[PDB]
């Protein structure tokens, strides 16, 4: 297959954020890193001013701002989530800034469990050397000698396979490392001292000290405290070895710390965030001994108030912290000395807009114009929203609540969008926060006797699901329907069914306990939005969890657990099963092209089979024989399937005498995104390239996906090929490399694939640039006009 | 959650390819039984079962029938393909099997004093070793393809380089004058290797000293396994329950007893299950296969973590696939089973039993 | 690029038998 693949929108979530003094040694700057994309920002009186955006062929999984001795200004450590670490210094002269790869390598192991934890990177604070955790039981060191042509990065092995968090000491002699790690007698606070001439691991300045059950943040703090904090869930302490000192403060006790940042250069204040959004300082206070060192007296955690739920956190100047979210939109607050009348101390001054998690979305022509429209269902908890999206305007409409699946009614005019609120089980279940679904114009809640015939608990964070009826012009809330308790509803769906001439609302919905492996129970509830009430028309009890639903020429094709079911809608207003197919584990994700129907299956790749109007049963036309996760899958075309597996790849199989071989997906595309792309659908934004798919990831980016003729693919493949030679990767690592499909399993270069973000770069490269990018190719010399028309022609479809 | 919508909630708000673990550890933890399939294609007793390596994609199986059977394991589940029959058939039973790392290539050995090296690619017959005894171990080294090791019953271990082929020379690691029955390159160290003697027990020797072994762990032992790190040993043992070593204490970390086991009238085979291998896997005599859970909290551990009924002959070899959580099981019987957390077409039995 | 990041092979295995091994001589 020949397909070809651009962003539409750049993610938007940030991952990582740092501030230091990267462009230059005087002005401040804020570094974010956006998965692939790193925005440079120098932080001034009047705000952020952009400074530089670098891409990155890799996924930025740490970022560290250090400065070794004889440096003027930071460098910059960049580890990708395929294991390419660089060190890059940033230079600008004259008027051209580029950033400059000081160091790069590949620090994958051949052998290695990847940590459960995650990938872990920190810095010395004297810049002796770079450590890493990325497998269990070893833990990597790159020394940091300059004056050398090589960095010999070596293992050290971890007695503790479950380390929890990792940090460099501060004031020691030689490079010490605090770590929480976990084993059967609970969680423990340990240090070593990391010896480079013996490549090992000595006794640590002080002994390790039982922390608490779940202890999961260190923080080294700096001179003159020195010492390590250890943040759990109901206590911060702090050791220092002969010295010790616990706090249990109640107000953090409701939720989780999950990020912190320092405020004061000596370790004085520091702020927290927790997993729903408040902002607390932790304050250090010190007591100066006669003639000696100044030692902690207490600590003492106040409530800032309340942001977006933060991923990372730094303050950048003058009480201005950057509040950086993967759940919501990123954010720019002010800390006040005097708090107002709601007691916060915190006031937003900017937010930036985050996209992610996209887990959902539609393309609707709302203003009829004949251009499309994007309405996705973003955000997760408080700051779960609906975005719409036209041509790149975006805007926002809040819920407060998480959003599960869209699908859009004409007839209606309305839009009826799955939401989740968590509640706790206080007494039954009452509130956290009012949204989307407690402030809506009219309300029902489901009463269906079926599952009358699972325990609780008095504290006990449960999800309530509703159906909401969502005007199309003003966006409000016309109506909320309530499920059953302890329902989840999965699938959303609104179609025509049979000879019936009303639109409905159909709900696939699972009975989930949190102590079964799956759902056994469900339901296939179909309402009607007539006059601004919601009726249930019918409902059918299904034995197990309808993960998908669409409409398969006027009927109701499901998928309940393993089986993909097939039902029709009776003249009497109740489905009546037509068709079974059974041979699956669970059928997550189904699509349809007329008598076609793709099966995205759990950890089976894609299945593809056949309705039969004159046998009346299905047949399983073909099957990819490569088990892999899938996420998402998509109908290209009669012949090819797009599919999406978890570990970031996209790939297209192609129904390909004998029997056998007819029976074959043949994997005819391979692509390394760098998304977890949660959802497909089909349509473009705007009104060479055949069809347009529109696809959504965790990272709030939308992307393209059109196809390619074979003429069109070879020469797109040989610009991508000349274009390696000629733009200067950040980092030195290979496209090839970067776009390779890659798996825990197998790894296996990009085929059938062309990365139309490097096809783009071709019009913003010199003109030099342009002239010998297009040398000798291929038919008449092609030159640079050609290609530049080529490319603006490709650059139309979004 | 145990559930599975909530981990399909996490992943899609998290997108984070670590939770698929988490997911299936979890499932795994809490299963009382697995799902059934059966395996057909061998006209006698299975002696030899090997997933391929760096995913389990292929099956190589062999035993009294003389054929090395190659079994897709995805066709096969769904009754699509027969399975290939690799050209080049041994002249008695087919005791051992192993892959090569990149499973570019198949040996097979056993009863017929010689291992046959196999081209799976195009299924024919590219190299032969002769050996003076009946081989019943074979390991590849897990760095250099061209080396592997063989345990034969006249009591010699020996490294063959195919490099080298035909000038034969093997280097003789080990001589005694009992039968060798199982050896095995270290996951991670190639120069360690582990021995399982019929009258010496459990040995670990080192490549740079052909004759001292390094440890002797405790004699007698059928067979001995390292986990995926290479940091244990497990063993089985001629009438005695399973028994796990650390690679250094040379002490038993752990034996394992549940009632009705039973390991005295065949030659079996054990493995390690799960991701962190967390699990100890064995077949019995009372045609039931035994799954204990290893203690994270260190001696015998009474009670199986499940007992898998189906067998109705005694149970000798078992394999684990952990990128499937896939567990292939064989014995007397000429059927291969195949137990799974997950659903299979035409199974049997669940997830609660 | 001035440098490159190499992961020098060591034998962990081995080098922990070894050290096991020695301190067992009480």
């Amino acid at each position: 297959s020949y397909n070809y693949v651009v962003t539409a929108q750049k993610p938007t979530a940030v991952n990582g954020c740092v501030t230091g003094h990267f462009t230059s040694a005087e002005d401040l700057n804020l570094l974010i890193a956006k998965n692939t994309r790193l925005e440079i920002y120098v932080v001034t009186a009047e705000g952020l001013r952009p400074v530089k955006e670098v891409g990155m062929y890799g996924k930025i999984a740490v970022m560290e701002l250090f400065r070794p001795k004889g440096e003027s200004k930071d460098l910059l450590f960049i580890l990708t989530a395929k294991y390419n670490a660089c060190i890059l210094e940033y230079k600008q002269s004259g008027e051209s800034i580029d950033i400059i790869t000081r160091a790069h390598g590949n620090v994958q192991d051949r052998i290695g469990r990847p940590s459960e934890t995650g990938i872990i990177g920190i810095i010395d604070p004297e810049c002796r050397m770079i450590g890493l955790r990325l497998y269990d039981g070893l833990f990597k060191v790159i020394p940091l000698d300059r004056d050398n042509k090589e960095l010999k990065a070596f293992n050290i092995r971890l007695e503790e396979l479950h380390v929890i968090d990792v940090k460099f000491l501060y004031g020691c002699q030689a490079p010490t490392i605090c770590f929480v790690y976990q084993d059967p007698q609970g969680r423990h606070v340990k240090t070593y001292e990391v010896s480079l001439r013996e490549k090992e691991f000595n006794k640590g300045p002080w002994k390790q000290e039982n922390v608490e059950a779940e202890a999961s943040m260190v923080i080294a703090v700096p001179e003159p405290f020195g010492g390590a904090i250890i943040i759990g869930q109901e206590s911060i302490t702090y050791h220092n070895g002969d010295k010790y000192l616990a706090i249990a403060p109640p107000i953090i006790k409701q939720s989780t710390i999950v990020c912190h940042n320092r405020v004061d250069p000596n370790g004085s204040r520091y702020l927290l965030g927790d997993m729903e959004g408040r902002l607390f300082m932790l304050l250090l206070e010190k007591e100066e001994q006669m003639d000696g060192t100044v030692t902690l007296k207490d600590l003492r955690v106040e409530l800032l108030g309340e942001t977006s739920i933060a991923e990372c956190l730094t303050y950048l100047d003058n009480g201005v912290v950057f509040v950086g979210s993967r759940l919501g939109d990123s954010q720019l607050v002010k800390l006040n000395v005097d708090s107002n009348e709601q007691g916060s101390y915190v006031v937003a001054m900017e937010t930036f807009t985050n996209l992610g998690p996209i887990v959902d979305m539609c393309v609707v022509d709302l203003e009829r114009q004949g251009q499309g429209q994007l309405v996705t269902c973003s955000g997760a908890f408080k700051e779960g929203s609906l975005r719409i999206i036209r041509n790149l305007h975006i805007r926002t409409v809040p819920l407060y609540e998480s959003p599960r699946k869209i699908c859009y009614q004409e007839v209606s005019q309305c839009f009826g969008v799955l939401s989740s609120r968590i509640e706790v089980q206080d007494t039954g279940t009452t509130a956290l926060r009012p949204s989307a679904s407690t402030q809506a114009l009219s309300s029902s809640v489901s009463s269906s006797k079926l599952f009358s015939s699972h325990e609780t608990s008095f504290g006990e964070e449960v999800e309530v699901h509703n159906l909401l009826i969502i005007d199309q012009h003003t966006f409000e809330v016309l109506h909320a329907h309530q499920f059953l308790q302890n329902e989840y509803a999965l699938s959303l769906v609104s179609c025509k069914l049979g000879k019936d001439p009303n639109t409905y609302f159909i709900v696939g919905t699972a009975m989930v306990y949190p102590e079964e492996a799956e759902p056994k129970q469900g339901r296939i509830v179909v309402f009607q939005y007539s006059d601004g009430k919601l009726q249930t028309v019918a409902e059918k009890e299904v034995k197990g969890a309808v993960y998908s639903m669409v409409e398969f020429n006027g009927k109701l094709l499901a998928s309940i657990n393993s089986t993909v079911r097939l039902y029709e809608w009776t003249t009497e207003k109740e489905l009546r099963t037509e068709c079974n197919h059974y041979n699956n584990i669970m059928a997550l994700y189904l699509k349809t092209k007329g008598d076609f129907i793709l099966v995205g299956d759990l950890m089976r790749s894609v299945l593809l089979l056949a309705y039969k109007p004159m046998e009346g049963n299905f047949e399983e036309i073909a099957r990819d024989f490569n088990p892999n996760w899938m996420s998402a899958v998509e109908i290209l075309d009669d012949d090819n399937f797009l599919g999406a597996e978890n570990a970031f790849n996209l790939f297209v199989c192609q129904k390909d005498t004998t029997d056998e071989e007819r029976q074959h997906l043949q994997e005819v595309g391979l692509f390394h995104l760098g998304e977890f792309v949660n959802v497909f659908c089909h349509g473009s934004l705007v009104m060479p390239t055949q069809g347009s798919v529109l696809f959504g990831t965790v990272n709030g980016m939308i992307g393209l996906v059109t196809s390619l003729s074979e003429s069109w693919y070879n020469l797109l493949l040989d610009m991508q090929n000349r274009l390696n030679k000629v733009i200067k990767s950040v980092g030195k690592i290979e496209h090839s490399f970067w776009r390779s499909f890659h798996t825990e399993r197998k790894t296996e270069p990009a085929t059938g694939f062309i990365d139309g973000d490097l096809i783009e770069s071709f019009l913003d490269i010199s003109r030099p640039k342009m002239q010998e990018v297009v040398a000798n190719l291929q038919k008449r010399e092609a030159t640079a006009d050609d290609l530049i028309k080529v490319v603006e022609e490709l650059t139309r479809i979004h | 959650m145990r559930s599975v919508v909530g981990f399909l909630s996490q992943r899609g708000l998290h997108g984070d390819p670590l939770l698929t673990q988490d997911f299936q550890r979890r499932r795994l933890r809490g299963c009382r039984n697995l799902y059934k399939k059966d395996l057909l294609g061998h006209f006698g007793c299975v002696n030899a079962i090997e997933f391929s390596n760096n995913g389990g994609q292929w099956l190589v199986s062999g035993g009294d029938d003389r054929r090395v059977l190659l079994w897709h394991m995805e066709q096969a589940i769904h009754s699509r393909v027969k399975p290939i029959q690799l050209k080049g058939e041994h002249h008695s039973n087919i005791f051992c099997l192993a892959f090569n790392s990149g499973n570019t290539k198949v040996f097979s050995g056993g009863n017929d004093e010689q291992v046959i090296l196999h081209d799976v690619e195009s299924s024919e017959t590219l190299d032969v070793f002769a050996h003076e005894d009946a081989v019943y171990g074979l390991s590849v080294s897990p760095v250099n393809d061209n080396i592997f090791a063989s345990s034969s019953d006249d009591g010699r271990v020996l490294i063959w380089d195919i490099r080298e082929s035909p000038h034969g020379e093997p280097f003789c690691l080990a001589n005694y004058p009992s039968a060798f029955h199982s050896v095995m390159f270290n996951p991670v160290e190639p120069r360690l290797l582990a021995t399982a003697n019929s009258k010496e027990g459990v040995g670990l020797w080192d490549i740079r000293k052909p004759q001292s072994s390094l440890l002797r762990y405790g004699q007698s032992a059928m067979s001995v396994r390292f986990n995926s790190n290479g940091t244990q040993l497990l063993a089985l043992r001629r009438r005695l329950p399973p028994v796990l070593y650390d690679i250094h204490s040379r002490l038993p970390v752990f034996q394992f007893d549940n009632q009705g086991y039973f390991n005295s009238c065949t030659m079996k085979s054990c493995c390690f299950a799960g991701d962190r291998d967390q699990y100890i896997l064995s077949g019995s005599d009372d045609f039931n296969l035994y799954m204990w859970r290893i203690p994270a909290d260190p001696r015998v551990v009474n009670g199986a973590f499940m007992v898998l009924k189906g067998h109705r002959s005694i149970v000798n070899q078992v394999r684990f696939n952990p990128h499937t959580y896939m567990i292939c099981s064989s014995g007397v019987e000429k059927i291969i089973k195949i137990w799974s957390p997950y659903k299979q077409p035409g199974c049997t039995g669940d997830l609660d039993g | 690029s001035e440098q490159i990041i190499v992961t020098e092979k060591t034998n962990i295995l081995l080098r922990y038998l070894h050290q096991q091994w020695d301190k067992k001589n009480a």
